[PDB]
């Protein structure tokens, strides 16, 4: 609630769940927020996260952070397996040096 | 036909559905929750308002002694003075020198004008949530005033509607409220008989008229030090007006859910938070058999110019080819996007064209005509109009808020994470065969 | 002085205790509930009781047609008959062979009795208990009308009491009652606009003189094929007196705990389940300084044909050689016992005689006197009475109703017990001791 004199502006956040603004004797007045964030969910992906990121950050930074962390631990674990089972297949004919490898 | 379903508790927003009895037509029902009444169970305690503190003549007794009783009054003080020589117009107003005791008087009492200007306090306890019920079903409508308690039928005899246990308890008001002058405030007043001076509640009563006036304004009499007669007097100030400095705001402009508080049984107007399970016992006249209805030869749905917001944002059209010209119930089978229209009419070929509004940004979805399945795929642009006037008549899904697009680009990132997975335990496997062989 | 303690809430059966200050004499103060009420908030559904059927007079009209409208009466059932031709006393009734009509009409009312024979239908909720309570302090008498919620309190002169929450919250009232000609049940009614026709609450009303009545009798109309002018009508039988066949037995006679059920306000007086936590302010005024209090040299009390009934059975003699001569507190400050009398008058040296009940067969308790304490036990048989009309004093205590000889009895068979495991324990010892030599 603020008492206003003069031409001055002020911001007020709107969400999902509305706004209602009662100015002087007016009628209330009930706004909504539409998803109309900048970028395009139908795009290129760079457009798809300014879009998420504007609409719901904390979830699209998880939602990245996981695939993230998961493309990581994926390639960090297969190349683990091939250099494992690269060591079991060389160390066979490393303990034999003039042995002929096939 | 006994159908169970689950409406928002938001006035208007038509919730749509069909009623699918096996050997009938499917038949429309749309329930509308024109209004909501949180009606809580009042308590009255007392009312207060301004005080009056009137103070009565000054009784003088000289070369003699005075002592008063206790009175009913409110807020009641005596004092004797033994000393005083009062000086009215005309000198000295009675015949002793020094030894004269007056009784100095003082109670309060309501203010003329605490017929309007006066605070209920009122005790609340749970509400109850009464609300108005449009519903429609095939080509009728019905008006009802429903209890949402579960168990309380809706006022209309023919159609019995059973209004769910709403999912969570609102409750607008604290335990204990103000009102005044129609505005309702949540104070924690003084009980009765237990009140505070120079706070809210100083003078109380059970009604205006009432002689039953009980208050503690801490008044305390002076020694009169002036020729002329006087009772000097020195009181706190009024609570109500002490309140009316720091009443704060009132429920009309602070109470959540945005729902306005009117005063006359104190309820709380068109609530917005929960949802509404609801039962509805559709009589069998409504329904029609499968042979009059219509049949749908073929439909496809083409949709074109979707855009996902709370306005009907999106225009599919059905084209169709069916044996008999009539009337046909159509509806969307997601909860994401519903139909602007629950029926049309359907020629024997040809196109409709329906509205709906969405909340994803892929309009994929099943759309039925007299019974029937089509699916309509399109990717829905986002809203231009940042801000609209009317709330949004769907909610969002974690399903559906993302893309096509984006769950197939992290889904191949996850797959491709996965089957650097799998061939890694492929190759750990031919590595234990080798080493079996080893 | 703030003195906490807890209150049996049985009828009578008055609760002694001692308040003992540090610089003051001991006090004596017991508290009796002479009766409470437990008053649940009750919200009224609807009345019913049996219905009228009244018909009225039947409407033709030949060469015509006769469509009904609806009606706001209760129950209202038309019915249109075209191929009628009525007759009276006086032949044919109307000037057409065939192309007649008539409007068999009928709606239900309430019986011309309901003033008297009507059943209430009420939800309730948690009750409130009311107590009061008959306090005796010191040698003054006081009475009490208090709340037991724990908030409010209850004053009389200088005393303000605060009666705890009870320890288990009883309501022997079910969510659902039915009121009839002051008879209590625990009926699970529909609710109002649930009417089914043959149940309770065929018809339904917000009171007797009402014009909003609703009902569903199942009422049907048959065409009539009598040559007298007839409206055949066929009803289900009322709903109020199949009640009245399968009513069982009222609340009054049913309800636990023993208390009684009454309808003005829907009270349920003299309810004796929970223990009162109780909090008294006891006046300064009351109590004595130990200067003023005539102390005892030596206290000796023996037990002679001790009884544990109901009644106060078994009588006690105090040998004493107090230094002064006055009246006295004396106590009895185990739960087991309680004593007749809560003042005696002592002399210098003398011997008094009191009466105790118990619950226990040993008579082991500390009795005291002007303070002191002493402890004095003897036999106490069992009684020879079955059955009395008096409730008991006391409650029984799994360490006091175990008699002295059968503890003495138990504990010896388990000290030896223990003596044998200790025997086995010391020679492990002595066994650990020679493999340690070895
Ligand atoms: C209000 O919002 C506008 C939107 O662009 C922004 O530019 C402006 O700085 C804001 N004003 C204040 C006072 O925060
Ligand atoms: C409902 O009534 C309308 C009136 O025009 C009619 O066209 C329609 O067919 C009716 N609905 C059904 C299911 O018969
Ligand atoms: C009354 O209330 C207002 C509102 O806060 C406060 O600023 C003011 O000091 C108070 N007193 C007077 C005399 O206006
Ligand atoms: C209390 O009052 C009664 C009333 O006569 C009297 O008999 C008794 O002696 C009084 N008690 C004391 C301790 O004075
Ligand atoms: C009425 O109630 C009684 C009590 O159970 C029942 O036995 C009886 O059959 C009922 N009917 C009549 C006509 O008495």
């Amino acid at each position: 609630a603020e008492w206003i004199t003069g031409t001055t502006s002020r911001n007020f956040s709107v969400g999902r769940e509305g706004l209602e603004y009662v100015w002087g004797n007016h009628e209330p007045v009930r706004v909504w927020a539409q998803e109309s964030a900048p970028g395009d969910p139908h795009g290129w992906p760079h457009e798809i996260i300014i879009h998420y990121y504007h609409r719901h950050p904390v979830y699209t930074v998880i939602v990245l952070c996981g695939v993230a962390l998961a493309i990581l631990v994926g390639t960090a674990s297969s190349a683990a397996c091939i250099a494992k089972a690269r060591r079991d297949c060389l160390t066979p004919y490393a303990l034999a040096p003039n042995a002929t490898v096939p | 036909f006994e159908h169970a379903t689950t409406v928002p508790n938001v006035p208007g927003i038509p919730y749509k559905a069909l009623v699918e009895r096996a050997g009938y037509a499917p038949l429309n029902l749309e329930i509308t929750v024109v209004s909501s009444e949180l009606t809580p169970s009042t308590n009255k305690e007392y009312v207060t308002c301004k005080f009056h503190t009137v103070i009565p003549s000054p009784q003088v007794k000289c070369c003699g002694s005075l002592e008063c009783k206790a009175s009913s009054k409110a807020d009641y003080t005596c004092r004797v003075f033994g000393g005083v020589y009062p000086f009215m117009w005309g000198g000295a107003q009675c015949f002793c020198d020094s030894e004269n005791t007056q009784l100095s008087e003082a109670y309060v009492e309501f203010a003329p004008d605490c017929t309007i200007d006066h605070a209920v306090a009122l005790k609340v306890h749970t509400a109850a949530l009464k609300v108005g019920l449009r519903i429609v079903y095939g080509n009728t409508t019905a008006h009802l005033d429903t209890f949402v308690n579960g168990v309380t039928p809706g006022s209309s005899r023919d159609l019995k509607v059973i209004a769910g246990p709403i999912s969570a308890a609102f409750s607008p008001f604290d335990h204990k409220v103000v009102i005044r002058k129609g505005l309702v405030y949540n104070y924690d007043f003084p009980e009765y008989g237990a009140m505070k001076p120079g706070a809210f509640g100083d003078i109380q009563a059970s009604s205006l008229d009432a002689t039953d006036i009980v208050a503690r304004t801490d008044i305390r009499l002076l020694k009169p030090s002036v020729k002329n007669i006087h009772v000097p007097y020195t009181q706190a100030v009024s609570g109500y007006e002490m309140w009316k400095n720091n009443s704060g705001r009132p429920l009309q402009e602070t109470a959540p859910f945005g729902c306005k508080i009117e005063v006359e049984p104190l309820r709380a107007s068109n609530c917005a938070y929960g949802h509404i399970p609801i039962s509805i016992d559709i009589p069998d006249a409504a329904f029609v058999r499968s042979s009059e209805s219509p049949t749908i030869l073929e439909v496809s749905c083409t949709v074109a110019d979707c855009i996902y917001s709370a306005d009907f944002g999106g225009s599919l059209t059905l084209q169709y080819k069916a044996d008999r010209e009539g009337h046909c119930p159509v509806h969307s089978h997601s909860t994401t996007a519903v139909l602007k229209e629950a029926t049309t009419h359907v020629t024997a070929t040809g196109s409709i064209t329906l509205h709906f509004s969405t909340s994803s940004p892929q309009a994929n979805f099943i759309v039925s005509l007299c019974g029937k399945k089509t699916t309509c795929n399109a990717e829905c642009k986002p809203p231009a109009d940042h801000i609209i006037g009317e709330p949004h008549k769907v909610d969002q899904e974690f399903q559906a808020a993302v893309s096509k697009t984006s769950w197939n680009w992290l889904l191949a990132l996850f797959g491709g994470a996965s089957s650097l997975i799998v061939v890694g335990l492929i190759v750990l496997v031919c590595s234990s065969m080798l080493i079996n062989t080893r």
